[PDB]
């Protein structure tokens, strides 16, 4: 407001304490920034390291692994990411935790989910095989565990093969990390542009006001510049105050998102992606995070024709865990996301009933 | 100044900002342009010939740069004498117009060349306005314009119908009529020539040798500047905040040798955001880069006052030379107090890019905090590690539901029972309804946030 | 005739280095796109506010200007001329020739016939355009020197006009001429009114390119 | 002349309230956020298993 | 005389308009804490059962 | 503000970019609110019968 100027600074005393409100503001809002980030990484008490020989059951995590000959051991995904995206009286405090810092934080997080699966965040990591545990996760979404493992080298090149095209896309999109810093950059130069700006006075420097004035005529002109610049730094300390609150937010369900996609599998429907969620990874970006989440689609499907039960012997049996399905003469029971027809028997079957209160019952 | 600042007696482990560092300017410099045409004066007051009394001459000096210096401490000026304004200020103004005149005189007749004189000279020779603004200067001249046997070259005027206007002359010759009887241009009783000589000689009187003047006459029309003193320059020193002005430019700052290259008609360089951050010298015309002299903020680190007194300062994003043992530099400033240690330790005060701090090792030291114990899982591909055992555990989760009902009323904070204040306030329309409107919307909100927790069950069940 | 400059006109506004810097300006310019005057080879102009002027030859025919609210006595006026040793400026009291040249023996200047009163005195194919204002009893200057492969016809182009001169003066302007060295042995005229205008600064400090922001809705 | 300095006083108490109301409804929104998160952790966590 | 009063009238209206902005931009994230809830059940109550 | 007279306009042009400001903070506004319906609408590749 005055820029080291006795006159300006005593004419400023009587307007109380709002220059110790605006720092309590701007100082309550620089310390939930390392809360921010605090709450979204440090999400691990161990850090875990990765084998060195890395043989995972075909898949193939070498772009997202940390990679030591780079710039402060990012991976291969996080240095396209970091790639891509003094005045007076205004200073930029640093944050709390390096860049260095949060690339370990990722990087054992990833660690740990490749090797101990969801263990780790909520106990002691204990170690499974990579194949074994992506059959736990099959089970999770209601396909058996004999589908990865007769499928086992299909499912990895499908991996590897949709890994190498996020390096493509991303390669040749950082949209929500680019405008918090476009906004913020775009006031601070609103708030130094003021200080340029008469708000009815004969000019906009003190050094012009205390020489073409005596000091009974400058005051009156002074307080017109005083009651200016108070009003813009006020209202930069406003809009920050709602642009953090948003922020803030963001970062919420980003902790979330971490807590229920990384260290778990999650049912929520459309939370981990779009798809049925297998599991998900994380990656350090500029001011955020971002998550690769890895989905189960369905294809190529076929239609049969349905019953709700079989009657047998008087008998309305029902399936344990499947449906009925008929080829157009033969009646078998398949799971109910992947196709593998089974003979209907009393082993995969059960009874209540006879078979005159359900309507749609065949004969079988 | 901690305990001044958060106007309590006991302070809480944390870290606080204090104040300010502002590195001062030691000094102050100014600077211009090498000189070139600094006026010739030594044609006016240097002539070998001057001009009469009754014509007297007029130069009118121009743009230019006068140095009025030379003239005022020559010491050979019998009278310098100085009107609208005193002579040593004469090196510091502007006007549009100078101009110069100049004749010789008897020696006390110089007391007429004055605002407001009468006398034969003042009469009708050279009159000067009554508010006049120039000097006047005048210097005996004895040896150069009496001649023995009389130099009858200098003449004068003696007779004139009336007084002149200032600054008007009048070279006519015609032959004056003081009786009624008309001339018809012969000589005669009441019909003279009107001008007269002095005829000076070598061997007179002072006051009674001839004396040359010259009357300096400033004048500002209306134009957009001209003529003025030749505004000197100091040196110029570097790498010190200092206190500068570059013919116009004022500023503060550290002053470095620069590595960019102005077009040749360009004085100074912007930034984006518009302040000036280069200049070009006037005298050297080289380009100085102007970056602001060093400062931020202080915040004093105390492990708190009912653990030791003990204190560590953190001068921020200041470098660590010039902040005025254990001095520490950091990405975050100059740290003051605490000592750097190289193991790493679970993070206490955090001072900043990676770097806390904490009481350990009856003092204060610096170090990269730890992220955690390092781990490596015993992974193969036919191994599994399976829990044999189990605990219960219980954890505690803490949320705010509600804050504090409160109301103000808008008239009676501003205004207080005073009915001269509240009518007023009636000019601002409806800004208390307004606040009142808000307050009140947020005190609703509050019961409606802990119905919303607490009252989820229908029945009280025991 | 008439001819249509494109970007023609553009001055640096002021002192003051400058870089990469689409910066914006307030300030009287020559509109893009604009109807300019042709005159062959003459009579005498308005002035308005400020005046752009370009021109054409290998030989000089254009032999400066003069300027003024009556181009005579009983007010005053500037004189800018150049004889084949060089500049003249210089602001007396005149009286011009109706029709003012200068011949080429090589012997010339019918120009006036009158001195009185001299306030300011001064002495010491081709393309020369000029920008001429009068703001604040200054009378500012600005000009370029562009080498042309043509002879005489105005080209297509951006190059930006650097300030020559300044003269505290005060003269009042109105009217203008210009002055031509006849035969005894091609130029334009446009007005600048105030716009606003984005000019794109080098890494060296100089304009490169401009957008005049009145011209259509994508400028 | 009493009116000239009240008008001082009315316009330099009026911005301080403004101030003081603008921030409460900034920090009340906080708290809304708080509060609906603890309504559904009582529905998931004392009500259900999640 | 006149420029005076415009100040004043100015001054005024200005500080209006703000107030009406700044409730504005926090009544606006308050509908779009409920636009984002309205997501996530349409998510997860229509396109899944829950 | 000032609202058609012209003695008004060159007395708010004393104030800086405050206008601006507030155009840009109102328009953030209005094109937050067709995110708000995006997100919540159009939740589905086809338009199914
Ligand atoms: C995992 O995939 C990566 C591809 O990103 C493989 O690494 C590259 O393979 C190509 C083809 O032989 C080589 O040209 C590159 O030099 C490899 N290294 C890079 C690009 O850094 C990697 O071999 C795969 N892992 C396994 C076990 O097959
Ligand atoms: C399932 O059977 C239906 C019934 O024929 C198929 O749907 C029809 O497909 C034909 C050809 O694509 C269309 O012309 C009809 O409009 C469809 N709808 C009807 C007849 O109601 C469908 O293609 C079959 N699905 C699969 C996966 O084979
Ligand atoms: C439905 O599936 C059954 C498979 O059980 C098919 O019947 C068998 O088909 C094979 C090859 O055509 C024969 O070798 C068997 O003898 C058939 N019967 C049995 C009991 O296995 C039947 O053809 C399929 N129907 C359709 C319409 O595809
Ligand atoms: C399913 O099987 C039952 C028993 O085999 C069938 O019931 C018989 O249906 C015939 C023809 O309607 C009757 O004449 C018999 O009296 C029925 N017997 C009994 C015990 O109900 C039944 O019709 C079969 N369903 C279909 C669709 O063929
Ligand atoms: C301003 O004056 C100084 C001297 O007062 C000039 O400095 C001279 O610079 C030349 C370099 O070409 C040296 O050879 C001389 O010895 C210098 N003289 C002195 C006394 O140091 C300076 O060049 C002048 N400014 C300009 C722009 O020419
Ligand atoms: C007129 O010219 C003379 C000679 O150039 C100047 O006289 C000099 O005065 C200085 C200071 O009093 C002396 O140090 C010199 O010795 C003088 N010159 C000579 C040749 O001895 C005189 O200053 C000039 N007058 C004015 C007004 O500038
Ligand atoms: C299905 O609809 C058909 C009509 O095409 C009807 O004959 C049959 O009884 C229905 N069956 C069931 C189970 O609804
Ligand atoms: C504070 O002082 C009290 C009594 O002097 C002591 O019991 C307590 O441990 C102290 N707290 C700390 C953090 O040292
Ligand atoms: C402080 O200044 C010295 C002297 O130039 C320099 O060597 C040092 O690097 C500076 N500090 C930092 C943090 O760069
Ligand atoms: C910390 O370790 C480094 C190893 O490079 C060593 O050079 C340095 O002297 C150590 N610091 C102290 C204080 O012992
Ligand atoms: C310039 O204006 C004159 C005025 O009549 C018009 O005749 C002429 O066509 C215009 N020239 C251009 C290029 O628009
Ligand atoms: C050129 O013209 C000026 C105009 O007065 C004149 O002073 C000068 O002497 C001329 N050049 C020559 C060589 O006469
Ligand atoms: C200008 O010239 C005329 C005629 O030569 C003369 O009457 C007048 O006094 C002159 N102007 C001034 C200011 O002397
Ligand atoms: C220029 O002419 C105008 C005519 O309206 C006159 O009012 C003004 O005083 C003149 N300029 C000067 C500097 O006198
Ligand atoms: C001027 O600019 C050109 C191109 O922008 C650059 O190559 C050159 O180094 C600059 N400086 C000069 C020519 O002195």
């Amino acid at each position: 407001i005055c820029g080291d100027s006795t006159e300006c600074s005593n004419l400023l005393l009587q307007y109380g304490s709002f220059c110790t409100q605006l720092n309590r503001a701007l100082t309550g809002i620089a310390v939930e920034q390392d809360k921010n980030t605090q709450e979204v990484f440090a999400q691990v008490k161990q850090i875990y390291k990765t084998p060195p020989i890395k043989d995972f059951g075909g898949f193939n995590f070498s772009q997202i692994l940390p990679d030591p000959s780079k710039p402060s051991k990012r991976s291969f995904i996080e240095d396209l990411l970091f790639n891509k995206v003094k005045f007076n009286g205004l200073t930029v405090l640093p944050p709390l935790l390096t860049d260095e810092m949060i690339a370990q934080y990722t990087s054992a997080l990833l660690a740990g989910t490749i090797t101990s699966g969801w263990t780790f965040g909520a106990g002691a990591a204990l170690q499974i095989p990579f194949a074994m545990q992506m059959a736990y996760r099959f089970n999770g979404i209601g396909v058996t565990q004999n589908v990865l493992y007769e499928n086992q080298k299909l499912i990895a090149n499908q991996f590897n093969s949709a890994i190498g095209k996020i390096q493509d896309s991303l390669s040749s999109a950082l949209g929500k990390l680019q405008d918090v810093v476009n906004q913020n950059a775009q006031a601070l130069n609103t708030l130094v542009k003021q200080l340029s700006s008469n708000f009815g006075a004969i000019s906009s420097v003190l050094n012009d006001i205390l020489s073409r004035l005596d000091p009974p005529e400058a005051e009156v002109q002074i307080d017109r510049l005083i009651t200016g610049r108070l009003q813009s730094l006020q209202t930069y300390v406003t809009q920050q105050l709602i642009r953090a609150a948003e922020i803030r937010a963001s970062a919420n369900l980003a902790a979330t998102k971490m807590s229920e996609c990384v260290l778990g599998q999650s049912k929520r429907v459309d939370f981990c992606g779009k798809g049925y969620h297998l599991m998900s990874f994380p990656q350090s970006a500029p001011h955020g995070v971002v998550f690769l989440h890895v989905t189960y689609v369905p294809a190529q499907e076929k239609n049969f024709t349905t019953a709700p039960a079989i009657c047998h012997d008087g008998k309305a049996h029902f399936p344990r865990e499947g449906v009925f399905v008929s080829n157009g003469t033969h009646w078998f029971v398949t799971q109910r996301n992947f196709y593998e027809p089974q003979i209907i028997t009393t082993d995969n079957t059960f009874v209540s009933g006879n078979c005159d209160v359900v309507i749609g019952i065949v004969n079988n | 100044e901690t305990k001044c600042t958060l106007k309590s007696f006991t302070v809480e482990k944390g870290i606080y900002q204090t104040s300010n560092f502002r590195v001062q300017p030691t000094e102050s410099i100014v600077r211009f342009p090498n000189i070139t045409n600094l006026c010739p004066f030594g044609e006016v007051f240097n002539a070998t010939r001057f001009a009469s009394v009754y014509a007297w001459n007029r130069k009118r000096i121009s743009n230019c740069v006068a140095d009025y210096s030379v003239l005022y401490n020559s010491a050979s000026f019998s009278t310098f004498k100085c009107y609208g304004v005193s002579p040593t200020k004469l090196n510091d103004l502007c006007f549009t117009n100078v101009y110069a005149d100049s004749f010789v005189i008897r020696g006390d007749e110089v007391r007429q060349i004055a605002p407001g004189q009468t006398g034969k000279i003042a009469d009708y020779n050279y009159k000067l306005p009554d508010d006049f603004t120039g000097c006047v200067i005048a210097w005996n001249s004895n040896n150069l314009d009496s001649k023995v046997g009389g130099n009858y070259n200098y003449l004068y005027r003696l007779f004139r119908k009336s007084n002149l206007k200032p600054f008007e002359r009048d070279i006519s010759t015609e032959i004056y009529q003081a009786g009624s009887t008309p001339c018809n241009g012969v000589e005669g009783f009441n019909c003279y020539f009107p001008l007269q000589s002095y005829g000076f000689q070598p061997t007179n009187g002072v006051g009674y040798q001839p004396y040359r003047v010259v009357v300096l006459s400033f004048e500002l029309l209306h134009a957009p500047a001209t003529v003025c003193g030749p505004k000197k320059s100091t040196n110029l020193v570097k790498n010190k905040c200092v206190n500068f002005n570059f013919n116009g430019l004022t500023g503060t700052g550290v002053l470095t040798e620069s590595n960019k290259k102005f077009l040749p008609f360009q004085q100074f360089g912007r930034d984006i955001a518009d302040t000036t951050d280069a200049v070009r010298d006037p005298q050297t015309l080289e380009i100085l880069d102007i970056t602001p002299c060093s400062f931020g903020g202080v915040s004093v680190i105390t492990p708190g006052t009912n653990t030791s007194n003990q204190v560590a300062v953190l001068y921020q994003d200041v470098n660590c030379t010039e902040v005025p043992s254990n001095v520490f530099q950091t990405r975050a400033g100059c740290l003051i107090g605490a000592e750097h240690v190289n193991n790493s330790y679970e993070c206490d005060i955090p001072i900043g890019a990676g770097i806390c701090a904490s009481y350990q090792t009856q003092s204060i030291i610096a170090y990269t905090m730890s992220l955690g114990a390092e781990n490596s899982v015993a992974y193969s591909n036919n191994s599994i590690a399976i829990p044999t055992n189990f605990t219960i555990s219980v954890t505690t989760e803490i949320l705010p539901v509600s804050m504090t009902k409160t109301s103000v009323d808008c008239t009676m904070y501003i205004c207080g029972d005073s009915t001269e204040c509240s009518n007023l306030l009636l000019q601002y329309g409806s800004f208390c309804t307004q606040l009142n409107r808000a307050l009140t919307g947020i005190a609703v909100e509050q019961d409606k946030n802990t119905q919303e927790v607490f009252a989820q069950v229908k029945q009280i069940y025991k | 005739a008439y001819t249509n400059s494109f970007t023609r006109g553009v001055y640096y506004p002021d002192k003051v280095f400058r870089s990469s810097v689409l910066h914006s300006t307030q300030d009287l310019f020559l509109p893009f796109f604009s109807n300019v005057t042709w005159f062959h080879a003459n009579p005498v102009l308005p002035f308005n506010d400020g005046v752009y002027f370009a021109s054409t030859e290998k030989s000089n025919i254009i032999r400066g200007w003069i300027f003024g609210t009556t181009l005579d006595s009983k007010t005053q006026s500037l004189l800018i001329v150049n004889n084949a040793t060089n500049v003249v400026i210089k602001v007396c009291e005149f009286q011009f020739c109706n029709d003012p040249f200068l011949g080429v023996m090589e012997s010339e200047f019918r120009v006036y016939s009158s001195a009185n009163n001299c306030t300011f005195e001064y002495v010491s194919k081709n393309l020369r355009e000029f920008v001429f204002k009068n703001i604040d009893g200054y009378f500012k200057i600005y000009s370029k020197h562009t080498p042309i492969n043509l002879v005489r016809d105005l080209p297509q182009g951006f190059s930006a006009l650097e300030p020559l001169v300044d003269l505290p003066i005060g003269i009042n302007i109105t009217r203008f001429q210009t002055l031509l060295a006849l035969h005894r042995s091609a130029y334009y005229v446009g007005y600048l009114q105030p716009r606003t205008f984005l000019l794109k600064y080098n890494e060296n400090g100089t304009i490169t390119d401009a957008v005049d922001c009145a011209l259509d809705p994508l400028s």
